[PDB]
């Protein structure tokens, strides 16, 4: 026999190990691979698909209503419409999105984010709103003047129903942790900032028209987005074995 | 000019067999997974009998009974091929054969006025299970041409998030923008062909995410109509007619 | 990252015995992100 | 019939420097979600960007990297020196939820078995014993007792190891009669029956059972067994909407209705 | 090819179980026999060569050769129709329903036998060899039925036997294969043999 | 050897679609007017819609209910396409379309023994009118799959001589010689296509000209069976199903 | 003298598209089983078929794939620290029935031995002990006791292992004096004797015995042993009609007469 | 299925020590299915 010296690690079962092992059916010949549409090779292909943000997560909103950002005819100027931390993996409106679910399967992320909004009022309903991304350092902007100093887009309601605000990757490090859990890891260190929306002018409507309307909010990863360090999704759990 | 300027024209015409569908307020056309329907390759096939390919007799548009967008409307869905299992020669070929394979062209219609607002998600979901009940009722898993009303739209009737249904081929009918949605769907399955009376490959859902509202006094009766055409179909295993 | 050079010999008869695949690339996501018939260029309006 | 290409990349996209734009021609920001297409607005078109040669890889999100690790699929204790486990991945939710992210998938699997002896009070024992795990395909006779003739296993594959040896491990090929396993099936298990209990399950996903025994009788103790499965050489099709409700049953995707996924906050205007 | 134990009824013992009874009719379009075509399930097929080996495996694929030999007198004539009904419903209830499927019309004559090929018509490339339902719900794989009916009638001269027999053979076709070896359920024992 | 010695072999096999018919006592095969079924030429066609050509789903053998050769048997007849108007996909395609065109392969079966004697004329007659009554009954002009019994065989139900029916494609089933007749029939009409629910292009008649007799004690119950296959069919004018 | 060729294939036969046929010439469906030949009617001749490029393999039904796995052939407990097992495969029916599917066969074998200590009540013990398995060819002296001189094993092959080590395993070549083993022998074991007990057994199939002992005496306990055999490099001739009745004896194929193989059904006309 | 490339070196003296054969093909079954002296073509009648 060839002299050998076995080392530490011998006999261990590392769940992420990658060895060759004897097959239970050495001569088995599988069915042929047939042509099936929709092959996916990497989940980055999935997170780049836009999905709805559960943005109106308040007590008064149940089910489907939670996807609608309320808009209404104002009687004052420069008012706020919504606010949200842009971090894709933290608990909140983003957690149930495609981007959020996969981000929650990982410990770190990087990349620009695509936040698209679609106005759903009547054809006659007009308006202009400003959507801004505030890079980290302080608290969310308190008014439109402060918000507009950051990255932003001014959206004019019209034939093209939607607008995109790209939250560009602006970070000190190449990656950020996906959680902002503070008590233990002090990961608040990684906060990516805020996205806020304000009336640029006002929502305006004709006589007897609905004075309230909705905006749907979509989010997806941009082409420079990636994830690292797989981890179990915190949303999937159980008590005893299922029967 | 559309292909030159790089935009999609809002008008469209869909012609299959003896049927032609037009719309003047479309929002492009979706082709599921970027794949048009295709015939079964000799290298993927397993059933050895020469297939029946009905052509225009089955590959044409079939319009189903309309559904009203009521105030409490939660959405509606139709299973495919279930919904057309008893319509025209498509239905007959489906019944007389053990095996079926085919794609689809779906056109959902809902017009209102520039005085109305509302938004419908029109999505074609592969292998969409109606599993909100401990023991799913056949009336809900296979509602036929009438389709079935949604009872749990937020959870998409299957325990997932409605907002993530966008991962499946879809379009929206946002009244201020368009009055129709069009989806071309290829055959999808883990098999070359399957039984059209035991398995529904796709489920078409029309779900209101932004409720229908309008200027006071406007027409309140707004229907939603679905017109579906089988495309590139083939059948094997001929025998007497059998329905589920 | 991954090693540019490393042992890659199969000791068993069936491919099922082989270690994990080592490609790991991603592909253009268009079939999922933009499954539309008409091209809608980034610089133009989507609908006309 | 594929009109949309899918070129492969090994790194994420670079950022190219961009300058201001004041025009009526190009309007990257204007979109129309109604089309069903995700926005195509690029970073460079929305703000002035710098050059970034981005070498970030994409490996850890590949199907192989995502699925390529072991997860618990079975855990039980023998009774009378034997246990029959129907091969299915619905008992333990973590791996189950992962698989349901795809509609169809082909893959080989590496099964790892960790076993030890425990007493009546479920206290682990330092006791080396030989055990046998036999794969019984559908149609083959399943042993009723620890000493039944089926354990001869002349055709059924069996793996015999010892609690004193490292965990047992064997690879299995893609065994379905179908051309891919299905993790979502909108149909029934048979013709002529439309009962709810036969809905949503594709029989071809069930390849049989694993029956376990100790080769000889333990005195008052039992064999505790954990079975782990690791997908390998994964090919997948049609991404699915992720599970967003707790699982309740091993064989069905039934769930409890809910009015929210994430927790509520005071107001939509306060992040 | 090997013989199918087709007449597996209480009144038939031993060798008689291989004979399909045929007799002069006084009514038209009557049925002669029926059988599920699945080669690995319990029943007439289980003791055939094809059945035994199929029972040593978990999955099968391929067309099947069902050959029948008429054994009446040289003067005994007749025409029968043998049909294969692909799955979806129950076995055909009458000749009209049966003839809508794959079939062959057999004319008794010098060439004593006829072959009905049950072509492989399946959704998947393979089928499970058992249709065990209670646990695995494998009824999913049922391959269909083979039925035989009088096309005309069995006709004989004066004082001839008014009953005759047909022997039934079955074999795999050249596109047939089996996967996943398993222990044959028919071979068992209590204690060790001495 | 058959083509070499210049004779016709008594055995035959007819295979169409998923059906195969065999006989070991044939008397050659007749091809009506020496013409095999053919598709409608672009220069003969008038209906402009793309036709449906069902292929194997309809071009296969359909066996009709048998008829007994009784002591008082005068003959039996079936109208085409009437007889198959409610059978399989051929029937469905016939019902769902205004227009139909097609040929046929007919196989008539009647075996007895070398101890029996009798002779049946098996004839396919174009435009065969059942006009022995002042006002023909629909039950007799369109008897369906069961066919109808002859009441006036000598006058061929139309005022002509039975003996001259040989001017039409035919064969005989003379028990001492053969037990089956096979006829291939092309589409015949004064039009490119016609309605399958208003006009029967051919009528198949089986008429005993020499009564069935046999050695005392022989089997007395002798059935006659007809198996017919549509061939080279096409349909135009799709709509809902309509029967006569 | 071989007038029938046997070309080899690695995949099953393809299906080629076929069309209708109306003729008096070709009659594929007509057959004559009296000739002793199996029907030669092809799918393409009986119905109209499509093209099917069939890549299904044939590997799992090869003799090597069918026989190439271990099966139990012996199981016993020592008595007085020793056990003598006559090498024969008739005690355990599964492997026995498999071998009888061939009339003659040549093959090497891999023997695997799994042993453990059990007490008087047949309860397994966690006790590592050295054991010896000695192959005693016919004509060699068989030890009477656990400590007899034959255990020196200077010529007889022996394998010494421990219940604390993995199962012992050794390969054996095709050892018969014949040119193939026989699994059916219509003859007697010797000239001058026609007693039934000497019928149906070919002596050359018996290569000797395996005698087992613990190297030193166990205190009140016994050694439990299982011997598995795996045929390798199989060459076979003349397929046989499969066993269709239960086995009753280890050395003969005697059986209980029966009037049926499969269970009865109500009527031949109801599937 | 089986690997197109994999280790195939024998470590022992006797062939009996070698791993299982890796051919696994099948052969024309005619010697068992049609062991007849006169060829009976599929398109012709068996006996004349
Ligand atoms: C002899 C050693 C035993 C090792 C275990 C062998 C297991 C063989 C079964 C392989 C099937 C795995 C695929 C199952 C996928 C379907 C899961 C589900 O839907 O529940
Ligand atoms: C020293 C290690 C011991 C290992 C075991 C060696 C066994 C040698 C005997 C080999 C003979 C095997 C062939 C028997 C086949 C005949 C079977 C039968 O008919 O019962
Ligand atoms: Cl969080
Ligand atoms: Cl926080
Ligand atoms: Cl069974
Ligand atoms: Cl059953
Ligand atoms: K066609
Ligand atoms: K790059
Ligand atoms: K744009
Ligand atoms: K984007
Ligand atoms: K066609
Ligand atoms: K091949
Ligand atoms: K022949
Ligand atoms: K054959």
């Amino acid at each position: 026999g060839i002299p050998t010296l076995y080392t530490p690690g011998s006999g261990q079962f590392l769940t992420t190990d990658d060895f060759q092992t004897p097959c239970m059916l050495p001569k088995f010949q599988p069915t042929p691979v047939i042509d099936i549409p929709g092959e996916v090779k990497n989940f980055l292909e999935v997170v780049q698909v836009e999905s709805l943000v559960e943005i109106n997560n308040v007590e008064s909103a149940e089910g489907v209503a939670r996807y609608r950002i309320p808009l209404n005819v104002q009687d004052a100027m420069d008012g706020q419409i919504m606010a949200l931390r842009v971090d894709p993996g933290i608990d909140g409106p983003m957690q149930s999105t495609l981007l959020g679910v996969f981000t929650r399967y990982y410990a770190q992320w990087s990349g620009s984010l695509d936040f698209t909004f679609m106005f759903c009022g009547t054809f006659m309903t007009t308006g202009k709103v400003i959507i801004a991304y505030t890079p980290p350092g302080g608290d969310q902007p308190t008014n439109r003047r402060q918000a507009m100093l950051g990255t932003h887009v001014v959206w004019d309601f019209g034939l093209q129903s939607s607008i995109t605000l790209v939250v560009p990757w602006i970070s000190s490090g190449h990656f950020r942790g996906t959680t902002l859990e503070n008590t233990i890891y002090k990961y608040r260190y990684y906060e990516a900032g805020y996205i806020t929306m304000w009336y640029q002018t006002n929502m305006v409507v004709p006589p007897n028209f609905p004075t309230t309307a909705s905006i749907l909010m979509f989010v997806a990863a941009q082409p420079n987005f990636s994830l690292r360090i797989l981890k179990d999704r915190p949303d999937i759990s159980q008590e005893g074995a299922l029967q | 000019s559309a292909e030159a300027c790089g935009y999609s024209d809002r008008v469209a015409q869909l012609t299959l067999g003896n049927s032609t569908i037009t719309t003047q307020e479309a929002a492009n056309i979706v082709v599921g997974y970027g794949r048009w329907p295709t015939s079964l390759r000799d290298t993927d096939a397993t059933a050895v009998d020469k297939p029946t390919q009905p052509g225009v007799s089955a590959e044409r548009f079939y319009t189903l009974p309309s559904v009203q967008w009521t105030n409490s409307f939660k959405g509606h869905y139709w299973k495919l091929p279930d919904a057309l299992s008893e319509l025209g020669l498509f239905g007959q070929n489906l019944q007389f054969h053990y095996l079926y394979r085919g794609g689809w062209v779906i056109h959902v219609q809902c017009n209102a006025t520039k005085f109305h607002q509302g938004t419908l998600l029109v999505v074609a979901t592969p292998e969409h299970k109606i599993q909100s009940a401990e023991s799913p009722a056949f009336a809900r898993t296979n509602p036929g041409e009438q389709g079935a009303a949604y009872q749990f739209p937020f959870t998409f009737e299957d325990g997932t998030a409605l907002g993530n249904a966008l991962i499946y081929p879809h379009q929206w009918v946002n009244l201020r923008t368009n009055n129709s949605a069009t989806l071309v769907l290829p055959y999808v399955n883990a098999l070359p062909m399957d039984s059209g009376i035991r398995h529904n490959n796709w489920t078409l859902s029309v779900i209101p995410i932004v409720p229908l509202e309008y200027a006071a006094g406007a027409t309140t009766y707004v229907p939603i109509t679905v017109t579906i055409a089988p495309m590139c179909t083939e059948y094997n295993g001929l025998r007497a007619a059998v329905t589920q | 990252g991954s090693n540019i050079h490393y042992t890659n010999i199969n000791y068993y008869e069936n491919a099922a015995s082989n270690s994990l695949n080592k490609q790991d690339f991603t592909q253009d996501p268009e079939k999922f992100t933009r499954p539309v018939v008409d091209v809608m260029k980034e610089a133009a309006v989507p609908l006309k | 019939g594929q009109v949309i290409k899918s070129a492969v990349r090994s790194t994420v996209e670079n950022t190219v420097q961009s300058t201001h734009s004041i025009t009526t021609e190009a309007t990257p920001a204007l979109q129309a979600a109604e089309t069903g297409a995700t926005s195509n607005a690029s970073d460079e078109s929305m703000i002035e960007t710098r050059n970034v040669v981005n070498t970030h890889g994409v490996a850890e999100t590949s199907l192989e990297a995502f699925y390529g690790r072991a997860g618990l699929v079975a855990m039980f204790s023998t009774d009378g020196g034997i246990y029959r486990w129907y091969i299915n991945f619905g008992e333990y939710v973590q791996l189950r939820a992962k698989l349901e992210l795809l509609t169809y998938a082909r893959f080989d699997m590496e099964f790892t078995i960790v076993a030890q002896v425990v007493n009546a009070q479920s206290k682990v024992q330092d006791f080396n014993v030989d055990y046998q795990v036999m794969f019984v395909p559908p149609g083959a006779s399943v042993p009723e007792n620890q000493d039944s003739y089926q354990w001869q296993s002349s055709c059924n594959p069996s793996v015999i190891s010892n609690t004193g040896l490292p965990p047992a491990r064997v690879s299995v090929p893609f065994m379905s009669s179908a051309n891919a396993y299905s993790f979502s099936y909108d149909g029934y298990t048979q013709f002529g029956d439309t009962s709810g209990s036969s809905y949503g399950i594709v029989p071809s996903n069930y390849l049989g059972m694993l029956v376990v025994r100790t080769c000889e009788d333990l005195d008052g103790t039992r064999l505790r067994v954990r079975v782990y499965a690791k997908p390998k050489h994964v090919k997948g099709w049609i991404p699915r909407s992720p599970r967003m409700t707790p699982y309740k049953s091993r064989y069905t995707g039934v769930y409890t209705d809910t009015t929210k996924f994430c927790a509520n906050r005071a107001r939509i205007t306060t992040a």
